[PDB]
RNA sequence: GGACCUGGCGGUGCUUCAUCCCUCUAGAGGAGCCUGUUCUGUAAUCGAUAAACCCCGAUCAACCUCACCACCUCUUGCUCAGCCUAUAUACCGCCAUCUUCAGCAAACCCUGAUGAAGGCUACAAAGUAAGCGCAAGUACCCACGUAAAGACGUUAGGUCAAGGUGUAGCCCAUGAGGUGGCAAGAAAUGGGCUACAUUUUCUACCCCAGAAAACUACGAUAGCCCUUAUGAAACUUAAGGGUCGAAGGUGGAUUUAGC
């Protein structure tokens, strides 16, 4: 009830206080980032999900913000749309209606629409597929519509950022280089591309066509340097350790590409990030399963 | 205590095995268990014996249930007398 | 007051072997040479015979503690396959978690 | 052994049988039945088959402002709590097999007229 | 020692001695089952080994009559075993030292051959035992044999036995011990009723001839002759500075014990300002910054009369200095046992609460309780009596709670005292409710008395203050209510009650409420109802029937 | 029917803001909600639920807390102790000067575990190092040590590595390192005639 | 050792200081089963002859 | 279907702990460990032991206080140490408990040859996470 | 007997699906061997045994293990006895199966005149607040994937031989101990390994080589012999060497696995 999110809201702030003695810093000035820290000092929990370790977060939070009865105690409820039984959606709906209509009045790329679990959190009310698609269409028709600086707002509370993803050195001589690393099974290569080369490899410091006799592991080499047309342009000296033959030459590929995004053009940059020289290759052994003959292959199953 | 230290983390070892899930038969099901070891190595640099045992001993008896500890010692030494010139 | 009576057995055969093992070490060492008389060797092996069959260490099962289980045994906690997985199931083996990898 | 030992909880569970395809058959007719029964009904701690007295665990403390000392008692007195202890388990189980009739409705195997008594009481003082 | 969980936490001196006492009653009984069945706890898994975990075995090995065998029963305290073994030995004519008989000596003589205690399996001296029977049986006899049973016969106050026997060694020409020197004090003061003149003549010719002896005394000496000469008091006042002077003179510094026995010997009913405020205020002069150490078993007594004296003569600066002396070093050990130390805290907060003012009071009881011991009714109501005099009665309804909380919920004394200090005075309305709150606490601890045996029993003087207080908090309902346990226990209502009763009635305007107290007070017949009577005719709208009844029970005057 | 004792209320109300933390947990205690003034809450909420509270949470028991162990109880307790440490020599401020005046170092390991032994076999391992430049060998003795050590010696390092371990205790395993080093360099020392066929 | 283990826990069980409940269901199945009519005979009295 | 350590819901009414509630596949998880000792870490010895000496001590204390346990035993060790943490309902006299603690105290101390301490903590009732 | 409801079924209609079929790769079905089962034999275990048995309980049998057999021995016995004796069709415990599922069960509410029964339409028309499961969260390298999880229920599914236990039975024996012993193929079948080679074989090397290449080829981890490792005990097990160079020549219907 309203009185026990009272009675632990002062809890909380005595425990804050005690926390902050305990610690030995100010107390007006205990943040909740030195709360949490101080939590996980004194109360240590390896347990990995990290809603399950200690915490003495605000009753704010740790309660959850479906509140206490709606209703005062003359028990009239508070909200004018509380018979809907879906107060919060059906008010949020109701103000982007109106919204429209003042539009009708008056009259993409690093943004995503939040989840329907998303939307529950914020508005601490169960919803249905369909109540949210429907609530989607209509931020997304307010959106397309001639929307305002409020409208940008308000599609920026539910606007989620899209989860989208370099220096340059000198040596001792003033050999202008960059430096860089990658990854592929399991090896691992850390390259240095200077700025200015005539096409020499030396990679683990032994040439490249001597540590790659395969022809195939020297075409992977070629081919960031062959896409941006700089071969024979660039001094590249890199080492690789781990995994085989191949995966060696895919991590130092994917190195040198890196590298090399130093030199060449910003537009050059998205034309390897396009041909697929930057992005580091996922593709990793699976793990045999038991009672499987490998990570995919089950046993023979027995003639019946 | 003015004691140099120095902190790093080996890597984790994740020593696995399997067992039998059902008591009778059901070859094919099993169930993996594994014992997660975590790491943490302390490197205190030229700190005299008086002090190396009191550091040990005030970390030792704080230290936590479920945490083994493994300190080595590099003790200083001097050349003995046989060594210093040939007795031959 | 022994799970059963094979553990029994097992008890009185490591008993019985921790009792004779040094001089079946010794006997094995003069055995288990080339430097001695062939004479001696097999006047060896014949003592080593005449000693008595529980005190081989061969014989020595390495039963469940808990429940005389003969088979399934992990040597580390020496307990059988289900008592073991019964055990870490329930939180009361340190540091032991299902693996999922 | 000891450690083969269980819990009065786990041994009730296997004996009665209370689970299984058994109970949700029924094909195996069960008249020679099991019932769970209390073993911890009226243990006290501290009692045995020797009959110690431990000073504050079974009998009190402080006896005439001094503090007790380790006594057993005679045999005789033993036995007697012995049998005075199975004469209550025995009077526990007759108090338990006690009960008392009902009034039948129109006839005796039908369920016709029988009463069950006030509805149950609302939500906010709405009784009934 | 306790356990820091809120079920487990004693809430009472005799709680907290109830609890400690079943903890060890439970490790005796571990001990004791440790001990009769060694073959469960011979399995040694530790490393280092640790031989106070190992079982304790009580059978002697070597069973032969021999002296060794001897020594090892007297070693094992085996007293039924070691005198069969003499016995044996005797009768056999084996060979035993004179050190052996000595040792058997000791064993037999310490305990006077009564059978030692373990946890399952006056003139103490008995007239029947067996070791004057060895001791007239023992061919070589030396100084030890002769003090070993002087000392036994002292320690079991047979002191004419003991005196007997150093007129025996005195006629060998032996050399007493010091310790045989200190029973024979001890035999001599306890012996004979004499005059104190006559003790302390005998006391200085022993020294006397400890000296000729050439026996250096020790510390037991001078205590044990303090200890013996406390009976006289006053006759011993000033020869116990003498002995106190000559202690320090020979060097040999005095322990608590000396000091404990000196104040206890000053002390007596009278005026203290003569001649004990002089030893206390020197004793503490002496000893004050100095850490003090084990050197008599009566060294813990000394902070308990210290403490006494304190209280005694009202000095909180001497209350003060003891304390501090008692938290220097390590003297706190020296508190002594639970009684001891509660009686010493007790005494000390009594003194804190009657000459401190009331702000240091209220540190000094957040500090001493209940960390360092439980109060006791008595306490609460000084500190009470402090309270009201400082006019803090804010904290009145804490201490309530505090009481709550140290088992004197039922103490009907502490209840009286809370309430007539609450209800004495009109408060603010704060207060008032404050007070008001803990009337209603105090009557509901009343409604759960575990004396629920019999009818109950309702203070006269309890039930008015708390009515008085729920009055004064606007709570009439209550003491409409409670006003029927007058009737039904024959508790006469208080005059101020009623006059509080009329006056709520008078301003509300409620003449049935007037009708009702004086119905109350015509069925107690209190002269005051008279006034009632005509105050509802002089106050009050009456309506007809109301007046009737009225002038029906004026008869009754 | 006999009285039912009420728990007391936890002492934590009784705490002050402004108290000495140390003085309430001076040792490794189990966590006593009764003794933490802090709503901390711990376990994995049920839906549309909070963490559980301190009051019987046994995955709060299961923690091993550090409230023993607060800063402020951290430098109080080093400030005890800084009494009993000594001051490491201020002229051996780097390693060089450390080879320089002490040429020998030796490695042992002290192995801590929960149980009632304290035993550990691996304690008795004893590792003596030494730089054969810090040494005072010539050519001839150095040539003879390092084919009498063999894999002991590293050249790449010029550290020659001792470990002792065939004895019960690390000091007689150190003993047993100190004699080797000695019999080796007094054999590095002396020549045969046989070497005279190299 | 097993035989430490039990015959602790039963000199325990004996002097009421541990309450064997696997024990005490025996003992009530012991119980009822020899107010039944099964009971251990003697040794030396197997009944097939 | 799985059957390890798990609660199998029946009628929505039976109560059960934080520890009963969770499955064996939410061991570090969830939920920590009911013991904790050097034994299971790499390299470390004697996990027979310990482990035998945690199931008899779980025995030992659920038989020596018949109903008065909580919950799951919690088996620190630190160094020679032991403490067992236990969570127990507010049934028996304060006299009783203590009694028991002295006497599990001393009888496990000179049982394992190590300094056992025994830690209490009193609920009103068995602390209920959820219903199956 | 009339009408209706629910289910089952229809050589029942329509619609849409999946690995159901075709398509892709590598296998099995032919050979030898390893192992498992079955059968025979023997004085000589048991259990699993359609998918969901068949390198299964076993993460493992020369003695031990062992519960089997023959012979011999003991009787308050390691146990305040014991039993691997019967019953998984009394159970706990741990699992299989659909599940490579998404539903389930309570507590209500409503409709049908308060009949059995029924309760969905999103521009919504009586369903629903909670619980369990999916989901979410977490582990592994991500947000993907793989693990893990996977309710209720189905097959009286498997286990009384992990252990515990109900009932029933044994107690000079269905208990306990000792010595010795099986374990062979006339076979059938399941899975696996090695092959039948030239994208191969041998050597060097770890991918720029040289030879071999059909009766002195490819092809045995088989047989025979001799060492060695372990052990008290080895033609038994394993490793190595020698010797032998066998069947076989890419294998039918059918069948397994993979994204
Ligand atoms: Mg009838």
């Amino acid at each position: 009830t309203e009185d026990f999110i009272k009675k632990q809201i002062e809890e909380f702030n005595i425990g804050k206080r005690h926390l902050a003695n305990m610690m030995g810093e100010d107390p007006e000035t205990f943040t909740q980032e030195d709360i949490d820290r101080a939590i996980a000092y004194l109360f240590p929990s390896g347990l990995f999900e990290k809603r399950a370790r200690p915490v003495m977060k605000h009753p704010e939070q740790i309660f959850p913000r479906q509140r206490a009865i709606q209703w005062g105690e003359d028990g009239r409820p508070f909200h004018y749309l509380f018979y809907t039984g879906k107060q919060s959606y059906y008010s949020l709906m109701h103000d982007v209606y109106g919204m429209l209509l003042n539009l009708e009045k008056h009259q993409v790329i690093g943004s995503r629409w939040l989840i329907k679990e998303e939307l529950e959190e914020m508005l601490v009310e169960k919803l249905s597929d369909l109540d949210y698609m429907q609530f989607i269409r209509l931020l997304e028709k307010l959106l397309t519509s001639q929307c305002g600086a409020a409208e940008e707002e308000f599609v920026q509370r539910f606007r989620r950022s899209v989860t989208l993803e370099e220096p340059v050195q000198y040596d001792e001589q003033g050999m202008a280089f960059s430096k860089s690393e990658g990854k592929r099974k399991t090896a691992k290569a850390e390259a240095i591309v200077y700025k200015h080369g005539s096409g020499r490899i030396k990679v683990n410091g032994i040439d490249y066509q001597l540590y790659f006799p395969i022809t195939q592991d020297r075409e992977q080499l070629m081919f960031p340097f062959h896409f941006v047309d700089r071969l024979g342009k660039h001094d590249v000296t890199c080492t690789v350790s781990g995994g085989g033959r191949s995966a060696q030459a895919g991590a130092i590929r994917l190195a040198m590409a890196k590298a090399l995004c130093s030199f060449v053009t910003e537009d050059e940059v998205e034309w390897m990030r396009q041909a697929g020289l930057l992005t580091t290759d996922p593709r990793v052994r699976e793990r045999k399963k038991p009672g499987q003959e490998g990570a995919r292959r089950k046993f023979t199953w027995k003639k019946r | 205590l003015g004691i140099s230290i120095k902190v790093h983390e080996p890597p984790r070892k994740i020593e696995r095995f399997t067992l039998l899930q059902s008591v009778h038969i059901y070859k094919k099901h099993r169930v993996q268990y594994e014992m997660r070891t975590l790491y943490r190595c302390l490197e205190l640099e030229h700190l005299t014996g008086s002090t190396a045992d009191v550091y040990l001993e005030y970390i030792q008896r704080n230290l936590p249930e479920g945490v083994a500890m493994e300190v080595t010692k590099t003790q200083l030494e001097q050349l003995p007398e046989h060594i210093k010139e040939p007795i031959w | 007051h022994y799970v059963d009576w094979r553990m029994w057995r097992d008890v009185k055969r490591r008993k019985m072997a921790y009792e004779y093992a040094d001089e079946r070490l010794r006997i094995n060492s003069l055995r288990k040479n080339t430097i001695l008389p062939k004479i001696l060797q097999d006047v060896a092996d014949e003592e080593i015979a005449a000693l008595p069959r529980d005190s081989c260490p061969v014989r020595i099962r390495n039963r469940c503690v808990m429940t005389s289980r003969p088979r399934g045994v992990k040597r580390r906690w020496r307990l059988s396959r289900i008592v073991f997985r019964h055990l870490a199931d329930h939180g009361q083996l340190s540091g032991i978690q299902r693996a999922t990898w | 052994s000891f450690f083969t030992k269980l819990t009065a909880d786990e041994l009730w569970k296997g004996a009665l049988a209370e689970t299984g395809a058994g109970a949700k058959k029924g094909r195996g007719k069960r008249t020679k039945k099991k019932k769970r029964k209390d073993l911890n009904r009226g243990q006290i701690i501290g009692e045995g088959r020797y009959g110690f007295l431990w000073p504050g665990l079974n009998v009190p403390l402080m006896k005439n402002g001094a503090v007790q000392t380790i006594a057993q008692r005679s045999k005789e007195e033993q036995e007697k709590v012995e049998a005075d202890m199975i004469q209550q388990r025995e009077e526990w189980d007759r108090k338990k097999k006690m009960k008392v009739k009902r009034e039948r409705g129109w006839s005796g195997n039908s369920w016709g007229g029988i009463s069950l008594g006030p509805p149950d009481p609302g939500p906010c003082g709405e009784t009934y | 020692v306790f356990q820091d969980d809120p079920y487990l936490m004693p809430a009472s001196s005799l709680e907290s001695r109830s609890f400690l006492l079943a903890k060890k009653s439970g490790e005796n009984v571990a001990k004791f089952i440790i001990n009769s069945y060694p073959k469960y706890f011979q399995k040694d898994i530790a490393e280092p080994h640790i031989p106070c975990l190992m079982p304790e075995y009580f059978e002697p090995q070597i069973k032969d009559i021999s002296e060794a065998a001897l020594k090892e029963r007297i070693e094992l305290r085996k007293v039924k075993a070691s005198v069969d073994m003499f016995d044996q030995l005797l009768q056999a004519g084996t060979t035993v030292s004179l050190e052996t008989t000595n040792s058997l000596l000791d064993l037999l003589c310490y305990y006077g051959d009564q059978e030692p205690s373990t946890d399952y399996h006056g003139v103490t001296w008995r007239a029947k035992n067996n070791a004057e029977r060895i001791f007239s049986l023992m061919p070589e006899k030396n100084e030890h044999s002769y003090c070993t049973m002087i000392r036994g016969m002292v320690k079991h106050r047979a002191y004419e036995q003991a005196l007997n026997l150093y007129t025996e060694l005195l006629n060998n020409r032996l050399h007493a011990d010091v310790y045989t020197f200190n029973a024979l004090i001890e035999a001599t003061v306890c012996a004979i009723n004499e005059k104190f003149e006559e003790k302390w003549s005998k006391i200085l010719e022993l020294l006397r001839h400890m000296v000729a002896q050439k026996v250096k005394p020790n510390l037991q000496t001078f205590n044990t002759i303090l200890k013996c000469l406390r009976r006289f008091h006053v006759f011993a006042r000033s020869p116990a500075l003498q002995v106190l002077r000559e202690m320090k003179a020979i060097g040999i510094e005095p322990s608590l014990a000396t000091y404990h026995h000196i104040i206890r010997l000053f002390d007596q009913p009278g005026d203290p300002l003569k001649r004990s405020s002089f030893i206390i205020y020197d004793i503490m002069n002496e000893l004050m910054g100095k850490r003090f150490s084990p050197k008599d078993p009566d060294d813990d007594k000394f902070f308990q009369s210290a403490m006494s004296i304190c209280s005694s003569l009202r000095d909180l600066e001497l209350a003060y200095q003891v304390h501090g002396l008692l938290k220097t070093g390590d003297n706190w050990k020296f508190i002594g046992p639970d009684q001891h130390r509660n009686f010493y805290y007790s005494k000390f907060f009594d003194l804190i609460c009657l000459m401190e003012q009331i702000d240091v009071t209220l540190k000094w009881y957040e500090d001493l309780i209940p960390s360092a011991y439980f109060p006791h009714s008595q306490t609460m109501i000084h500190l009470l009596q402090a309270l009201d005099v400082a006019n803090r009665l804010e904290v009145i309804p804490k201490i309530w709670k505090d009481s709550k909380e140290y088992g004197h919920t039922f103490r009907s004394d502490l209840r009286e005292e809370i309430l007539m200090l609450m209800a004495r005075d009109k408060h603010p309305p704060e207060l008032q409710v404050a007070f008001a709150d803990c009337a209603a606490d105090i009557k509901s601890a009343y409604e759960s008395q575990p004396i629920r045996q019999t009818a109950q029993d309702w203070p006269a003087t309890s039930l008015n203050c708390i009515a008085i207080l729920f009055l004064r908090a606007g709570r009439t309902q209550e003491a409409w209510k409670m006003l029927g346990l007058f009737r039904k226990h024959n508790k006469i209502p208080r005059s101020e009650l009623l006059n509080e009763l009329m006056d709520s009635a008078k301003v509300s305007n409620s003449p049935s409420q007037a009708i009702e107290v004086v119905e109350l007070a015509s069925a107690f017949s209190l002269p005051i109802c008279e006034g009632l009577t005509q105050r509802v005719m002089s106050d009050f709208a009456i309506n007809q029937e109301q007046k009737e009844a009225l002038s029906n029970l004026t008869a009754l005057t | 029917r006999p009285p039912r004792r009420k728990a007391l209320p936890p002492r934590t109300e009784k705490m002050a803001v402004d108290q000495d933390w140390p003085s309430v947990y001076p040792v490794a205690a189990p966590f006593k909600p009764s003794a933490v003034p802090l709503p901390v809450r711990m376990g994995y909420p049920v839906k549309k639920g909070v963490p559980m509270a301190k009051e019987g949470n046994l995955e709060l028991l299961k923690i091993p807390n550090f409230l023993h162990l607060t800063p402020v109880a951290i430098k109080k307790h080093c400030e005890a102790l800084k009494d009993f440490c000594t001051e490491w020599p201020a002229a051996l401020d780097s390693d060089e000067k450390c080879e320089k005046h002490f040429p020998i170092e030796i490695d042992s390991t002290d192995y801590v575990s929960s149980g009632p032994s304290v035993r550990n076999p691996r304690a008795r391992v004893v590792v003596l190092r030494v730089k054969l430049s810090s040494l005072n060998l010539d050519d001839h003795a150095k040539k003879k040590l390092i084919k009498l050590v063999g894999e002991r010696y590293c050249k790449t390092t010029d550290v020659l590595t001792i470990k002792t371990d065939r004895c019960p205790l690390r000091r007689q395993n150190y003993d047993y390192a100190v004699y080797l080093l000695t019999v080796l360099y007094h054999e590095s020392w002396n020549t045969e005639e046989w070497e005279k066929s190299k | 050792n097993h035989h430490t283990y039990a015959e602790l826990m039963q000199t325990l069980r004996f002097l009421g200081l541990y309450r064997d409940e696997h024990q005490d269901f025996m003992d009530e199945q012991k119980r009822l089963k020899k107010l039944r009519g099964k009971e251990k005979p003697k040794k030396g009295e197997g009944k097939r002859a | 279907k799985n059957r390890a350590a798990r609660v199998r819901v029946s009628k929505g009414d039976k109560p059960v702990t934080y520890e009963e509630a969770h499955a064996p596949h939410y061991i570090a998880h969830r939920k920590g460990w009911l013991s904790l000792h050097t034994g299971n870490l790499d390299g470390e010895d004697h996990a027979a032991e310990r482990t035998v000496e945690d199931v008899f001590l779980r025995k030992f204390m659920w038989g020596t206080f018949p109903g008065c346990l909580a919950d799951q035993l919690v088996l620190k060790r630190r160094g020679n140490q032991l403490e067992i943490c236990a969570v127990v309902l507010r049934q028996l006299s304060p006299h009783k408990y203590y009694f028991l603690v002295g006497y599990s105290e001393t009888l496990l101390s000179y049982f394992y040859k190590c300094p056992v301490r025994l830690h209490l903590q009193t609920v009103p009732s068995k602390v209920v996470y959820k219903y199956l």
